[PDB]
């Protein structure tokens, strides 16, 4: 039933408010960094802070109504934040109000591309992977080509998500075979980020 | 405001014995009635409700009918050692689906130390 | 402190039935209730069930009404969930959480399919350096490095699912190049849905 905002955006040292409404109970609000890590109360019963998590979060219950306040949100609070309510006998969650921090500059990324290894090939297997780090904000295009042929065939691409240091990074992969791997003068990583773009390259050659 | 203060953190009780739990409302706004449970979350249970059934453990420490009645104080008899547990007096406000949680003493953990 | 450690977690057959336990320790789980929440990768949050300090009330989520067991057992602070005629619907990362939702344990990914338990090669990231590790079933994977010791300048990517049906995942490091010949590299992999750890070393070629 609890309705909450899709997402909210804020300058870095602002004063943001989530709300929250839906049910007549008691509110809590959950950190989460990324999908997958497990969240982290930041509030619970409404308004009770826990003595790990810092001073800048306070919450509030008024009518049915919870509100997240975050007063000189930081660069590290950058996250998505789930109300829940519960009563006696029921609880239930939000949607989720993703939260991103306006600023942070607009860094290109930074590409590797790592050929087979002896270990793969002498297990009769093949894949190159194509690493993306450190670029913001995270939005990228990757294609890959063998000799100069494009190829859509066995490649999986990860969704942009967060490194430690605040930018973006993503994964791809080629899946093919020796023979495939053996054959083809040379094959690359094309990555555009606003336009720009950045390409490498790997040869069956040590 | 309305304030709910259980000013006992712990009680020691003796197993078999009567357990007081006390609570106290600081005023009478916003009108609704008080409630005790055991734990906090959707698993707490219903251990006393003003305007609900009869609770065969639990006398009222006060006549409730009384008009300026400020005392929630409860008495749980027969304390078992498996009525240990963290007790938490709720005021509830008036609603329309009704009757929402307004405002939770801090609790009163109970202890049966089995003792002659 | 205050600890939650789930357990259970794997691949199960649909239509079939499964239990989580949940240890607690640094509270006092008697005086305690406890819940269950879950959340399928990349969706939210879902209450499941709670139940009470005693055991004796039970609460239960429509999600899975009549189809599932919320239980304690004080006497060795654990908690449990046996869930009935998995479905699809149900493959979530379900977390056991305190009282008010006011810890939460690190959650345990239960996966419902009728594809078998593969364990993962893994294959090393020569130059940035990384380990790829690949083919294993079903999430997820935990790479550390040289145990716990490198941490800085470490990230472990999303699994991809390939066209077999198998995940593959990579982690990797920044490195100084003037560091290698020195300071050796270990990538240990953790799998728990297979029991399997896999330690690769990883040397500049």
């Amino acid at each position: 039933a609890l309705t909450q905002p899709a997402s909210v955006s804020a300058n870095p040292g602002e004063t943001v408010k989530i709300t929250c409404f839906g049910s007549s109970g008691n509110y809590g609000w959950f950190q989460q960094k990324s999908p997958g890590s497990a969240p982290v109360t930041v509030i619970h019963y409404n308004n009770k802070r826990p003595s790990d998590i810092p001073s800048r979060f306070s919450g509030s219950k008024s009518g049915s109504t919870g509100t997240l306040t975050i007063t000189g949100v930081r660069a590290e609070d950058e996250a998505v934040y789930f109300c829940g309510a519960w009563e006696t006998g029921s609880a239930t969650f939000g949607a989720g109000t993703t939260l991103t921090v306006l600023g942070q500059p607009k860094a290109a990324p930074s590409v590797t591309l790592f050929p087979p290894s002896s270990e793969e090939l002498q297990a009769n297997k093949a894949t190159l992977v194509c690493l993306i780090s450190d670029f913001y904000p995270g939005a990228v295009t990757v294609a890959w080509k063998a000799d100069s042929s494009p190829v859509k065939a066995g490649v999986e691409t990860t969704t942009p998500s967060k490194q430690s240091n605040n930018k973006y990074a993503a994964s791809s992969y080629l899946s093919l075979t020796p023979e495939q791997w053996k054959s083809h003068r040379s094959y690359s990583c094309q990555v555009t980020h606003e336009g720009s773009t950045v390409e490498k390259t790997v040869a069956p050659t040590e | 405001e309305l304030q709910v203060i259980q000013p006992d953190k712990s009680v020691l009780v003796a197993a078999g014995e009567t357990a007081t739990l006390r609570c106290t409302a600081t005023s009478l706004i916003p009108v609704g009635p008080i409630q005790w449970f055991r734990g906090a979350g959707p698993g707490r249970e219903l251990i006393y409700n003003q305007k609900e059934g009869h609770f065969p453990r639990v006398t009222t420490v006060s006549d409730l009918t009384k008009r300026n009645n400020m005392d929630f104080s409860i008495r749980i008899g027969a304390i078992t050692p498996a009525d240990a547990g963290t007790y938490y007096c709720v005021k509830f406000r008036k609603g329309s689906p009704d009757d929402v949680e307004f405002k939770s003493g801090a609790g009163t953990e109970l202890s049966v130390r089995a003792k002659p | 402190d205050v600890q939650l450690v789930e357990s259970g977690g794997g691949v199960v057959r649909p239509g079939e039935s499964l239990t989580l336990s949940c240890t607690a320790s640094g509270f006092t789980f008697t005086s305690s209730t406890m819940n269950w929440v879950r959340q399928a990768p990349g969706e939210g949050l879902d209450w499941v069930s709670s139940i009470s300090t005693s055991g004796v009330i039970t609460y239960y989520a429509d999600s899975v009404k009549g189809r599932a067991t919320i239980s304690r057992d004080n006497s060795k602070n654990t908690l449990y969930l046996r869930l009935f005629s998995l479905r699809a619907d149900d493959t979530a990362i379900y977390y056991c959480a305190t009282d008010t939702f006011d810890h939460w344990g690190p959650g345990t990914l239960v996966t419902v399919s009728s594809a078998s338990t593969k364990g993962p090669s893994v294959f090393p990231l020569a130059p940035a350096l990384g380990c790829l590790v690949k083919d294993y079933f079903p999430e997820p994977v935990t790479v550390s490095w040289n145990s716990g010791a490198l941490t800085s300048g470490v990230h472990t990517f999303p699994a991809v699912l390939q066209s077999s049906g198998l995940y593959s995942l990579s982690s990797v490091v920044t490195v100084p190049s003037s560091s290698l010949g020195t300071q050796t590299y270990i990538c240990n992999v953790n799998h728990k849905p297979s029991n399997t750890k896999v330690d690769k070393k990883v040397e500049p070629k």
